[PDB]
């Protein structure tokens, strides 16, 4: 996150870290055996990391649990990032508490102008490499599809939404992907893409999870 | 010049580590190379 | 057209040539003041060329008429070629005869496996430059969206169709664009794109006009 | 190797004169440059 602030130890308990030997993506605990990330974040032998704050020091609230199964959306388009949703199944069952809590699935789609919370361990400078060990957060509204449509012409599909500032300085960045975009206490987005980080007229692109609740619900219930 | 115009002024990447980047244009990484 | 044959003088009377000083695209006479081409074929000061066979020698059946108005589809996506349709308005009113005849608009969409006729003055060799002065034709069926979907993953939108051979040797090529794809005597496609010309597993991509008959109908009736 | 695999093995052009070509990839004219 660029232009954000440090959340604070477990201020974001549904936030999960994906490690294949190094953190490469974020995710979301939607329940106790299941995690939602972005489909573009798929790899082999993934370790889910729960109750994380300093991702470089064992602080004591962490639960490191390897995946037993990973399912990418059937209509996931690596060329257009359309349907950028993946569901990850924990080998175990995580322990839900103070700092380890799941996120609520959306029942209606948040409208343009709703404030949400974005967060992660991705890059803090639009420029260069400078990766926090701490979990950084950001508050940005849901922009008009009209203005999301003007930023990135011809790339906004019906399963995406721009949240941010047309102005820049504040945005998600490389390492934030798969991470939660929460609004009014229900998960509405998945850090997908953008064109740089906190660049003007280049706000962040997210996955409209509200379009996927049935798939999730369905899938979680059969596997 | 708008957005510093096209010529590989469409390297829309993902926010994964490392990302996957695709250029738009028409005629780790990418970005500048070219223009005209 | 690659792997085609010479149609014959006016065997294809709805076939139109777009010249901005040189032929750059094909088109279709859907009526007498209006021509359908591809949206990617738009330029300024276009001359429509009717009753053409040798596009380098005045043979006598030609009607050269400049456009007064050109309208690109409102949801035309230059990045994905989705909605690749344009409507061109003649300054005059063409004279409809033996060799100058309009094409019929579709009322239902042709199914996979229907044979159609493709034609134009575009390139005849998948390789190199070698532009006929004569109008070349080609017969190829409408493939499954399933197989169009496998050829070009993630690029086939609901407004496109592949017609051809997964095998190659036969296909549309550079200079054919905007041109008619006719089947069962009604226009079903517009030469759009492909990935090379007559390359294996790279069949031609066309515009599903059946999705646009209302827009056409509407537009033609208000302008 | 399938379709002579990716590395700018996605230069899907139009059939206009001159065409407009876009590469797919991820990481007149175009086509070969690169691979790895």
């Amino acid at each position: 996150i660029v232009g954000g602030y440090t959340c604070g130890a477990n201020t974001v308990p549904y936030q999960v870290s994906l490690n294949s030997g190094y953190h490469f993506c974020g995710g979301s605990l939607i329940n106790s055996q299941w995690v939602v990330s972005a489909a573009h974040c798929y790899k082999s032998g993934i370790q889910v990391r729960l109750g994380e704050d300093n991702i470089n020091v064992v602080e004591g609230n962490e639960q490191f649990i390897s995946a037993s199964k990973s399912i990418v959306h059937p209509s996931y388009n690596s060329n257009t990032l359309n349907n950028d949703i993946m569901l990850i199944k924990l080998k175990s069952a995580a322990s839900l508490n103070s700092r380890v809590a799941s996120i609520s699935l959306p029942t209606s789609c948040a409208s343009a102008g709703t404030q949400c919370l974005i967060s992660g361990w991705g890059n803090t400078k639009s420029s260069g490499t400078s990766y926090p060990d701490v979990l950084k957060c950001l508050k940005a509204p849901i922009l008009s599809d009209s203005s999301c449509k003007s930023a990135y012409p011809g790339q906004i599909t019906s399963n995406m939404f721009c949240a941010g500032y047309l102005e820049g300085g504040k945005d998600s960045c490389q390492g934030d992907s798969g991470g939660p975009v929460v609004c009014s206490g229900k998960l509405q987005g998945i850090v997908s893409w953008g064109s740089g980080c906190a660049q003007k007229n280049k706000p962040g692109v997210y996955t409209k999870v509200c379009n996927y609740v049935s798939w999730i619900k369905q899938t979680i219930a059969s596997n | 010049s708008e957005s510093s115009k096209p010529c590989c002024d469409q390297c829309s990447c993902t926010k994964s580590m490392p990302p996957k980047c695709r250029c738009s244009d028409i005629r780790n990484d990418f970005c500048y190379e070219p223009c005209k």
